[PDB]
């Protein structure tokens, strides 16, 4: 199958901490995963173009890496206004199944 | 046209030793690897056999076993299969491959005496 | 650039749902961009429903048991997301989004709310 | 566990499904594979052109299979040496003029490694877009069918 | 079991044309090629223009300075025939088979331009 998974389901950190989120596929991605962030009550805004590339001028704090079936999004240091829900999608099989998603909380 | 030439005019042969002949032309080499040529065997009567050598490898048919393949560069050549019995045939004529005119050269022939 | 959506509010289980997109400067005369729809049940994550590429073709999420049939126009880029039967689990926000070049979801709308009674 | 068996049928499937070939196209292709060195690998990244040039075809089409794990095919020029192939270009061509036109286009595809590179790390959609664009921009090959169902990143 | 048989006139003076028919049996004319070559005792062998016999495709004229007028190289499903109006030289007679497949890395044409199995020939005099 092509089912996507994502973890940790729920994580929290204070302002200034480094955060890593893991996204995995049962198949093979070949560097087509992209991440984006949803604010509560608003539509998501595109965050990266690909695992390794910055999108639409968003802060350089957002970056990521991965290969094969293992990809991650990394934030070097959380700033105000970066908290919310993170999602990942792959451009492989047409049914672009979503990962579970993570909620990054203020704590 | 493309120049084709042989070095020997004829060669003496006996049962023993090897018989050496060579062939020159403007160019037979290809850029995408490989080389294209062919040396023909002619029985004096039918003259029907370029089939014994394809490119620089033994032919598709049985041909003659252990046929020797010479240089793979601009100048081609061949030896008979060490000592041969054969008969005094025009065992080789060198022809151009990879050329629309497909010019033919002169034969060599074997001579017993 | 700008994407707005329209559709019904409260539906009965036996009714057909129809949802459409409205774009301003987005053009579908080039291969570079397609359009698709994303469902989000309240309190849950996002689920991909379907999309249509510039080359007129159609892909559906097999988890919907072929209940979704989609036509795409060229006038007002209407994509209807017709669902033959709306169950009581299908209570969700529906978003229209551009695929863009590569897999860049650059343009998202605000979403409609689909509920049951 | 990848071999030559069912690669030909896997790529023939969208042609029989669409109806561009007559009945068991894949078997006729395999018969030509058995008798001839269709590989023509000629490079570190093996290239192949399994094909039939007879009738049993309703129209001309190109079907491109992508193999992540190689399967050797007989080499051309000197057939005894097998060479592994990663990218398989199946051609259903009639009238002969199109087989030359297709091979010339393919030569302009295999050469210039920047295209040949990364071909194994692109989705079915990206491969479709690239091949479609390169065919439509060719001076010839108009009228030959190509679609999403004719691209398989795996198998 | 697989043969090329040649027949045609000899003793042909310049006032009469030369026409030679090569009957092909065992080497189907929908798959294999057929090439023609001249072999005089006094000059060496030379290449004549041919049509590929795997389908009457793309006649390749050879030696334009040696090309005859109205050289048809007619191909039937049973036999192939060559003709030349002048018949002003001798020993124009070998028929040979060419490999039935493609020269994938050729720099000018996709046929091999290689002769494999030769026929018996004829005797051509002026
Ligand atoms: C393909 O070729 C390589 C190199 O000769 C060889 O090691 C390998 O076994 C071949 N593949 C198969 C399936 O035999």
């Amino acid at each position: 199958d092509i089912q996507m998974t994502q973890s940790p389901a729920s994580l929290s950190a204070s302002v200034g901490e480094t955060v890593t989120i893991t996204c995995r596929a049962s198949g093979n991605i070949h560097n087509y995963l992209a991440w984006y962030q949803q604010k509560q009550g608003k539509s998501p805004q595109l965050l990266v173009y690909n695992a390794k590339t910055l999108a639409d001028g968003v802060p350089s704090r957002f970056s990521g890496s991965g290969s094969g079936t293992q990809y991650s999004l990394k934030i070097n240091s959380l700033q105000p206004e970066d908290f919310g829900s993170y999602y990942c999608q792959h451009f492989w099989s047409a049914p672009y199944t979503f990962g579970g998603g993570t909620n990054l909380e203020i704590k | 046209d493309i120049v084709m030439t042989q070095s020997p005019s004829s060669l003496a042969m006996s049962v023993g030793q090897k018989v050496t002949m060579s062939c020159k032309s403007s160019q037979s080499l290809l850029n995408s690897s490989n080389q294209k040529n062919y040396l023909a065997w002619y029985q004096q009567k039918p003259g029907q056999s370029p089939k014994l050598l394809v490119y620089f490898a033994s032919t598709r048919e049985s041909g003659v076993p252990d046929r020797f393949i010479g240089s793979g560069s601009g100048t081609d050549f061949t030896l008979t299969i060490s000592s041969v019995q054969a008969e005094d045939l025009a065992d080789y004529f060198c022809q151009q491959h990879y050329s629309t005119p497909l010019t033919f050269g002169a034969g060599t022939k074997l001579e017993l005496k | 650039v700008t994407l707005k959506e329209s559709g019904p509010g409260i539906l009965q289980p036996s009714q057909t749902l129809s949802l459409t997109c409205s774009f301003s400067g987005f053009s579908l005369s080039t291969f570079g961009m397609g359009v698709g729809w994303i469902r989000q049940p309240s309190g849950k994550g996002l689920e991909w429903l379907a999309h249509i590429w510039w080359d007129d073709d159609k892909f559906y999420n097999p988890a919907l048991k072929s209940r979704l049939t989609i036509s795409k126009d060229t006038s007002k880029n209407q994509v209807f997301l017709k669902i033959a039967n709306v169950d009581t689990a299908d209570t969700a926000t529906y978003y229209c989004a551009r695929i863009g070049e590569d897999y860049f979801l650059d343009v998202w709308g605000k979403g409609t709310t689909v509920t049951v009674s | 566990n990848v071999t030559q068996e069912d690669i030909i049928r896997a790529l023939a499937s969208p042609l029989i499904k669409d109806g561009m070939v007559d009945e068991d196209f894949a078997e006729k292709v395999i018969e030509n594979e058995s008798r001839y060195p269709s590989g023509l690998q000629a490079k570190g990244v093996g290239f192949a052109i399994p094909h039939v040039l007879g009738d049993y075809v309703r129209d001309n089409a190109i079907s491109v299979g992508i193999l992540d794990k190689p399967v050797n095919f007989s080499e051309w020029y000197q057939s005894p040496d097998p060479v592994p192939v990663r990218v398989v270009f199946m051609l259903a061509i009639r009238t002969w003029d199109d087989i030359t036109n297709v091979m010339n286009w393919i030569k302009d595809v295999v050469l210039d490694e920047e295209f040949m590179k990364r071909l194994l790390n692109m989705s079915d959609e990206e491969i479709y877009r690239q091949i479609y664009t390169r065919i439509s921009k060719a001076p010839n090959l108009s009228g030959i069918n190509f679609s999403r169902e004719y691209v398989r990143h795996l198998n | 079991q697989v043969q090329l048989k040649q027949s045609g006139p000899g003793l042909v003076q310049p006032s009469q044309s030369l026409s030679i028919t090569c009957t092909v049996s065992g080497f189907s004319l929908t798959s294999y090629g057929v090439h023609w070559v001249r072999q005089s005792p006094g000059k060496g062998l030379e290449w004549l223009g041919v049509i590929w016999s795997g389908g009457s495709t793309d006649y390749n004229a050879a030696f334009i300075s040696r090309l005859s007028i109205s050289k048809d190289n007619s191909k039937s499903q049973v036999f192939f025939k060559m003709n030349s109006l002048q018949a002003d030289d001798t020993a124009i007679y070998y028929c040979a088979r060419a490999p039935p497949y493609y020269d994938f890395w050729s720099g000018y044409s996709y046929y091999y331009y290689y002769m494999d199995v030769w026929g018996k020939g004829t005797t051509v005099t002026v």
